[PDB]
C-alpha cells in the first residue's frame, strides 16, 4: 500500500497498548484484594480442623471446613485459576504489541523511506532531461 | 440546510443526526480497541453502542437501489426511521442502566421490524416507536 | 497530515502552537484542540503575575495532567467495566468529562482569562485536593 | 463436595455427614481421584496436601475427558495438621501469582 | 580519559564508574520486572539494590545548575560524593546479609546527610564514611 | 539496516561472512556475533581430516542448529512463559545461553580448532544424545 497505512497503524499500535498496560495496573491491584482473602481462609482451615483430630466433636470438623473449605474453597481455587488468569492472559497480550511491534517498523521502514528513492527518481528523468 | 429541515419536515434534524454521528463516532473508536484487545472485556453499555451502532448501519445507511421502495427514501421518512433508531437507542440505554441484560435487548421483537423499515412505503414505520417502548416495557415487567 | 512540508515548516515560526484533530471534532468535542500536541512553544512568555495571573502555569498543568488521566481511565472502564474502577479513577474518568462539557465547550462567547481560570478551578474541585500534585500548597490556600 | 484424607480424618468427616474417602499415599489418592472423576457427580474434590503434593500432574493423569471437579489441596495425616500447611501454602500462592519467591 | 583521573584525582575512579553504571542497570532491569509482577515480591536484596540505586540518582546524577554551590562539581568532590555512595552500598548490602531490616537503612541518619553532600562546599563529606560505618555499628549493635 | 543495497552487494564478493549484532552487543555479549547470520562460503574447503579434524563439519551443524532453535525458543519463552515450554525446549534454550557464554564469548585468547572443537563438545553435551541429528554416530561414539 502507502500513505493512509501510515497513521491507522500505529495508533492501533500506540492507542490500542496505552490500554493494555493500564489491564497490567488493574490486576495487580486484583493481586494484593486476592492474595489477602488468600492467607485467612488458610487461617481458620489449619483451624479447628485439627479440632476434628482430637475428636459433636463431629463440626469442631464441618464446622471446622464448612469455613475452613468455604473460604478456600472460593479464595483457594476460584480465587486464583481466575487470578493467575487475570494477570497469565492479557500479559502474551502485550507480547501482541511487543514482537509484532517490531512488525509494524519494518513494514513503516519499507516504504515512507522507500517511496522517498522514488518522488525523487521521476523527478530524476526530467529533472535530469 | 438545517434551518430547511426544521422548519419544512422536523424540528429535531440537527441535532438527530449530529446525535447518529457521535454514535457512528464512538463505534469506530470502539471497534479499533476491539481490534487490539478483543471483545470479550466489552463492557454491557459498550455492547449496546456497538448494538445501535450496528442498526444504524445497517437499518439507515444501507439503502438498496434495486428495491422498488427503498431506491428513494422521502425527507418524511428519512426523518422518521432517525427517530425510531434514536429512540431505540434511548431506550436501550435505559434499559441497560436499570441492568437488563443485552442480549435480552439484541433479541427483542421489534428489531427485526426496524431492520425491514427502509421497505415499507408507509408511516407503520413511526408507529414502531410506540411498538418499541412497550416492548422495553415487558422487558421492564420481566425485569 | 502534519507531516506535508507545509505545516511541517510552519512550526519553528511560532510561540504558541493550537492543534485541531478531526478525530476529535467528529467525537463532538469543540473546539477539537489536540491537548498533547499544543504547545506554548512560547506559552510561558505571555503568562503569570503581570500578564495573565500567578496561578495560570499550575492550573494549566493540572488539567492537563488530570484530563490525560481521565481520557486514559475511558480505556480502562472499556477494559474492566465501570464498577470496577477505584474510587480515586472514577473522579479523574469524571473530570475528562467536566473538562469536555464546561471547559473545552463554549456557547460562543468572549471568556476573559479570568474567566476561563475560575472554570478551571470550579472543574478541579472535583478532584480530591491530596490528588492535585501540580498546584503548590500556597495557590490551592489562595485560589480553590 | 468430596473430601480425600487419611483414613481416621475421613471417617469423621463422614459422621459430619460429608462425603470423606480414606487414602494413605499420593498415588492411592490419585486412584481415588480417577474413580470419583469416572463415577462423576462432583463438583470439587478437597484433599488433604500430604495426599496431593503434585496437582497440576494430577490433572493431568485424569483424563481424556470432559468437565473435570475443581481440585483442592488443603493441609495433613495425624502429624500433618500440627504442622501449619498453609504458610506454605501461602509462600507457593503468592510466588504462584506475582512471581516472586517472597522472603516470608 | 580514566588514567588522569587514577592519577590526579583517584586510584579508584574507573572502578568505581563501573560500579556505579552496574547498579543503574541492575536497577533499569529490576523495574522492568517491578512493572509487571509488582514489587511486593521483592526480596530484601532487591530493595536494597533499588534504595541505592535511587540515592545514586538522587544523590549523584541529580545536579543543581542553580545553587551557588552545586553549580559546579570540582573532581575532588565528585570522587568523593562517590565513595560516599559506595561505601553505603558495601556496608548496606553487608547489614543485609546479616539479617539487618532494610527499613532499619532506609532511615539511617547519614541518608540525609549524603542527600544534601552536593550542597556542601568542604570536605565534611569524606567524612561521611566513617559518619556511615559507624552508624551501620548502631545497627550492627541493635541486631 | 543489512538489506541497504551497500552491505547487500558486498555479501557476493565473501568466502566467509562475520555478522554484528547491536542486540547482542547490548547485550553484553562480545564480540557481538550473530550466529545465525555469519557464514563460511568457501568453508568446507578448509575443514576435514588432514586440515582440522573429521567432526569439524559435523559439530559446526549441530551446533548451528541448536543455538538457531535455541534463538527461536527465546521468543516462544517469551510467548508462553519459561514454565510452559517442554524439557526438550528448555534444553535448546539453555544451549543458546551456553553457546553465548562459553563458545562466542573469549576472555582474549587464541584458542586452536582442537581448542574450539572441545568447547563446542562440550556444550553439546547439555543437549540429549538422542536430538544430535546432524553428527553421525561414528563421531559421537569416537568424541562426545
Amino acid at each position: 500500500m502507502s500513505q493512509v497505512s501510515p497513521t491507522r497503524m500505529n495508533l492501533l499500535q500506540r492507542r490500542g497498548q496505552l490500554r493494555l498496560a493500564q489491564k497490567g495496573v488493574d490486576l495487580l491491584k486484583k493481586k494484593r484484594d486476592a492474595l489477602v482473602a488468600e492467607f485467612f481462609g488458610l487461617v481458620r482451615e489449619a483451624m479447628e480442623a485439627r479440632k476434628a483430630l482430637d475428636q459433636r466433636y463431629a463440626e469442631a470438623l464441618i464446622r471446622v471446613a464448612n469455613t475452613e473449605t468455604r473460604l478456600k474453597k472460593i479464595g483457594e481455587e476460584i480465587k486464583k485459576t481466575t487470578r493467575r488468569v487475570n494477570a497469565l492472559e492479557q500479559v502474551v497480550i502485550p507480547g501482541i504489541r511487543a514482537q509484532i511491534r517490531f512488525i509494524q517498523q519494518v513494514l513503516e521502514q519499507r516504504e515512507r523511506e522507500d517511496t522517498f528513492r522514488l518522488k525523487r527518481i521521476k523527478g530524476k528523468i526530467e529533472a535530469r532531461e | 440546510l438545517d434551518p430547511w429541515y426544521r422548519e419544512n419536515v422536523a424540528e429535531d434534524y440537527p441535532e438527530l443526526r449530529d446525535a447518529i454521528s457521535e454514535l457512528l463516532q464512538r463505534e469506530a473508536g470502539l471497534q479499533e480497541i476491539v481490534q487490539l484487545v478483543g471483545p470479550d472485556a466489552l463492557q454491557d453499555a459498550e455492547r449496546l453502542v456497538i448494538e445501535v451502532g450496528r442498526i444504524i448501519r445497517e437499518d439507515f445507511l444501507q439503502q438498496n437501489a434495486y428495491h422498488e421502495v427503498d431506491a428513494y427514501c422521502s425527507m418524511k421518512k428519512a426523518y422518521g426511521i432517525m427517530k425510531m433508531i434514536l429512540a431505540f437507542y434511548k431506550e436501550a440505554e435505559a434499559a441497560i442502566k436499570r441492568g437488563v441484560s443485552i442480549d435480552e435487548i439484541l433479541q427483542l421483537p421489534v428489531l427485526e421490524r426496524i431492520g425491514r423499515a427502509r421497505y415499507v412505503s408507509e408511516e407503520e414505520f413511526p408507529a414502531y416507536f410506540e411498538e418499541a417502548m412497550k416492548e422495553i416495557q415487558g422487558a421492564f415487567k420481566a425485569l | 497530515d502534519r507531516t506535508h512540508p507545509i505545516p511541517d515548516l510552519t512550526g519553528y515560526i511560532t510561540e504558541g502552537q493550537i492543534q485541531l484533530s478531526r478525530e476529535l471534532h467528529r467525537k463532538g468535542i469543540y473546539p477539537p484542540i489536540d491537548p498533547l500536541p499544543s504547545l506554548s512553544r512560547l506559552m510561558n512568555n505571555g503568562v503569570g503575575k503581570g500578564k495573565t495571573r500567578e496561578d495560570h502555569k499550575q492550573v494549566s498543568d493540572q488539567l492537563y495532567s488530570a484530563y490525560a488521566n481521565g481520557v486514559d481511565i475511558r480505556k480502562l472502564v472499556a477494559i474492566i467495566g465501570e464498577d470496577a474502577l477505584t474510587e480515586n479513577d472514577r473522579r479523574y474518568l469524571q473530570f475528562a468529562d467536566a473538562f469536555e462539557r464546561f471547559f473545552i465547550n463554549q456557547g460562543q462567547q468572549n471568556r476573559s482569562i479570568e474567566e476561563s481560570l475560575q472554570i478551571a478551578w470550579a472543574l478541579l474541585s472535583m478532584l480530591p485536593q491530596g490528588e492535585l500534585k501540580r498546584i503548590s500548597k500556597d495557590h490551592i490556600g489562595k485560589y480553590y | 463436595m468430596a473430601v480425600i484424607a487419611d483414613p481416621e480424618t475421613a471417617q469423621g468427616f463422614r459422621l459430619a455427614g460429608l462425603e470423606g474417602y480414606g487414602a494413605s499415599s499420593a498415588e492411592e489418592a490419585q486412584s481415588l481421584l480417577e474413580t470419583l472423576v469416572e463415577r462423576g457427580g462432583y463438583a470439587l474434590v478437597a484433599v488433604d496436601e500430604a495426599l496431593l503434593p503434585d496437582p497440576e500432574r494430577a490433572v493431568e493423569r485424569l483424563m481424556r475427558g470432559r468437565d473435570l471437579p475443581v481440585l483442592l489441596p488443603i493441609a495433613g495425616l495425624k502429624e500433618a495438621f500440627q504442622g501449619h500447611d498453609v504458610e506454605g501454602y501461602m509462600r507457593e500462592l503468592v510466588r504462584k501469582t506475582i512471581g516472586f519467591d517472597i522472603k516470608l
